[PDB]
């Protein structure tokens, strides 16, 4: 954000916005589509360490959203 | 120490595997986590984080 930025491209462009989602389903569908499908797919053992990572990142995406 | 107690009330020092989430609790396929966001409601409320 810094006005007196000429506006010969904002005129012609496509402009897009990557700030992190609002709600918590939100952020954590987005988390749920950052690191997956070879993260969760290599485990060799369905049982403890599938649970730490549904731990870790519902702890996440809840102290991220605490600030709200 | 909120931050500790935040880990120690989340992960509760063990994998339980049979217990209720204070929030649910997962199986272990992949559509299913998704499934599992889309049952999530919109807008919750704060007793969530434990905050009144």
């Amino acid at each position: 954000q810094h006005p007196k930025f000429p506006l010969g491209l904002l005129q012609k462009t496509l402009k897009v916005t990557n700030e992190p989602p609002k709600g918590l389903k939100a952020g954590l569908y987005k988390t749920f589509t950052t690191i997956i499908t070879q993260e969760f797919i290599d485990k060799v053992d369905h049982s403890n360490w599938r649970s730490l990572i549904f731990t870790i990142c519902f702890l996440h995406s809840i102290v991220i959203e605490r600030k709200k | 120490e909120l931050f500790i107690t935040y880990g120690e009330t989340y992960l509760k020092d063990g994998i339980f595997g049979n217990d209720y989430f204070f929030p649910q609790n997962p199986s272990a396929e992949l559509i299913k986590y998704q499934e599992y966001i889309a049952k999530v409601p919109t807008v919750d409320n704060p007793e969530v984080f434990g905050l009144h």
